[PDB]
């Protein structure tokens, strides 16, 4: 599966790679200004694990099981 | 000469060479590795229905009795190990029958009373013999010797017509016909259906291992007649070394409930749940169907001990190889499509603001979806009434469907202060989706208080 994946949280991640076996979803997170686009685990698609793993205190996220669905345009501020 | 017959007939059987742990194997159906989740919106629910593939290997020893095979069953009966045996409709072999020693395990039986021998064992001769020994026991020891019932309890979640065949034997195909099982229901996730077999076993007629293969037949029979009459290496014979007597039953439990633990409740009845059991349909066969459970309870608890009228019907029988006299164990293998149905019901949040202060409410949650091409997604939701000032009388109720989870909530009390223009009241995350929950507020700007109410 192929997701948009930036190591460091840029406001715009255009870099996409094919995610490993143990990753089943893609994630797009908008935490204030910081935007995180990451290969992700559906089970970890929840506020506590997300904030745990992003070191961000308040945010919005989107997890999807198709290729490149995790783009910034997907969340409403 | 007689020993010549003996050693001859012993001579062929050990010469037959086969794999016991293979000959008795059946394959119902094999299917492809497969799983599919599909989630539906239904009134009052978001329901997630997940089908996956499962396979089963069920190795059983004790076989079942029925109308079709009851005429072919008794201690010492000779049978055909093949497709016939596998359909639980085995072919008996008509040979001259040698004396067979039987032992019924009724309590109180001392001396040689415990044992019996049938010179020319025949279904009539033996059935009447065991029936009579039982009758000996019913006027004698039954008065001061009680026997409950050894309870053999087997149950399972109904999935396929193929897998029920695997668990309870191919035989069920015939017996379980009239109780009307609707598989399409279960697969549609409307019904949750369970099947259970109960074997109340009282007394057992156990035939001793004959000294020789030749000890199972009378004289005047030879290696040739067997291969003539279908008995060979290809399809070897095996004999019933045990028969069990008592009451057995096939019970179907049709439930509207989509609960996780229904099986455990079903078991519990025998060995909260009360609700799922309030509406549950029962239909069974005896060897009547009603929408109540007291039926079942009284049916089992009635037959928990032995009737004094007469002998019981044989329900289980065990077979053993003539060759090695080792226990015969049928292995059953089959693939089927397991179906899981999980239901997530709706909920509502009611908002009351009675505090003098003009507060603002912040409500967030998580949402379980699917998108576009249909591939499932999870997303973060935020309420529209967030960041809005609310007055002395303000009421709104938020409707939540089953796809909503992990609600997060903050409420901010106003301060007339220029600094810290809003003040914290209540903040908590990971709130369950309760059918109804009431968040209310009361008090002064200096003494603000609130409500987190579990209504249901």
């Amino acid at each position: 599966l192929q997701c948009y994946n930036c190591p460091n949280p840029t406001a715009d991640c255009k870099t996409a790679v094919n995610c490993s076996s143990d990753f089943d979803a893609c994630l797009i997170t908008k935490a204030g200004l910081q935007v995180y686009n990451k290969c992700w685990k559906f089970e970890h698609c929840n506020f506590n694990d997300v904030t745990t793993r992003l070191r961000e205190n308040e945010l919005t996220y989107y997890c999807c099981k198709k290729d490149l669905c995790n783009f910034n345009e997907q969340l409403e501020n | 000469n007689s020993e010549a017959a003996k050693k001859a007939l012993n001579d062929y059987i050990w010469g037959l060479q086969y794999d016991k742990l293979n000959i008795l194997t059946h394959q119902g159906e094999k299917l492809k590795n497969h799983s599919s989740r599909e989630a539906f919106h239904r009134p009052g629910e978001y329901v997630v229905i997940e089908k996956k593939k499962q396979s089963i290997s069920n190795a059983t020893s004790k076989l079942s009795v029925s109308s079709a095979n009851d005429d072919r069953i008794f201690p010492g009966a000779l049978l055909k190990a093949d497709q016939s045996l596998l359909e639980n409709l085995p072919t008996l072999i008509p040979v001259n029958r040698g004396k067979t020693t039987i032992s019924v395990n009724l309590p109180g039986l001392k001396n040689g009373e415990s044992n019996l021998t049938v010179e020319n064992p025949s279904n009539s001769t033996v059935r009447t013999a065991v029936n009579n020994l039982v009758e000996k026991w019913i006027q004698n020891y039954s008065k001061t010797h009680a026997v409950p019932a050894r309870m053999q309890y087997e149950s399972i979640s109904a999935q396929s017509m193929s897998q029920l065949q695997a668990k309870f034997g191919a035989d069920f195909s015939k017996v379980g016909a009239p109780l009307n099982v609707d598989f399409s229901s279960v697969h549609k996730g409307e019904k949750q259906v369970f099947i259970a077999n109960f074997r109340q076993v009282y007394y057992t007629a156990s035939v001793d291992s004959p000294n020789s293969p030749s000890a199972l037949f009378g004289s005047g029979i030879t290696p040739t007649d067997l291969i003539n009459r279908g008995v060979n290496s290809k399809t070897p014979p095996v004999y019933v070394s045990n028969v069990s007597y008592g009451r057995a039953m096939y019970v179907k439990f049709e439930t509207t409930s989509k609960s996780t633990k229904v099986q455990a409740a079903i078991d519990a009845v025998v060995k909260e749940y009360e609700n799922i059991l309030k509406n549950t349909k029962i239909c069974a066969v005896v060897l009547v169907c009603t929408g109540n459970i007291d039926t079942l309870k009284d049916l089992i608890q009635k037959g928990s001990n032995f009737s004094a009228q007469s002998p019981a019907v044989p329900i289980s029988y065990t077979t053993s190889f003539v060759k090695d006299n080792s226990i015969a164990t049928i292995q059953n293998n089959t693939d089927y499509i397991e179906t899981k149905v999980t239901s997530y019901k709706d909920g509502a949040l009611t908002l009351n603001h009675d505090g003098a202060f003009v507060a603002r409410f912040y409500v967030y949650w998580e949402e379980l979806g699917h998108d576009a091409d249909g591939y499932e997604t999870i997303r973060s939701r935020s309420w529209s009434g967030n960041g809005y000032n609310r007055g002395a009388h303000y009421s709104t109720t938020l409707r939540f469907k089953g796809n909503v989870r992990n609600i997060r909530v903050k409420v901010l009390g106003a301060t007339g202060l220029a600094w810290e223009p809003w003040r914290l009241i209540y903040s908590k995350n990971d709130l369950p989706l309760v059918p109804q929950r009431n968040i209310s507020t009361w008090g002064t700007t200096l003494h603000p208080q609130f409500e987190d109410k579990v209504v249901k």
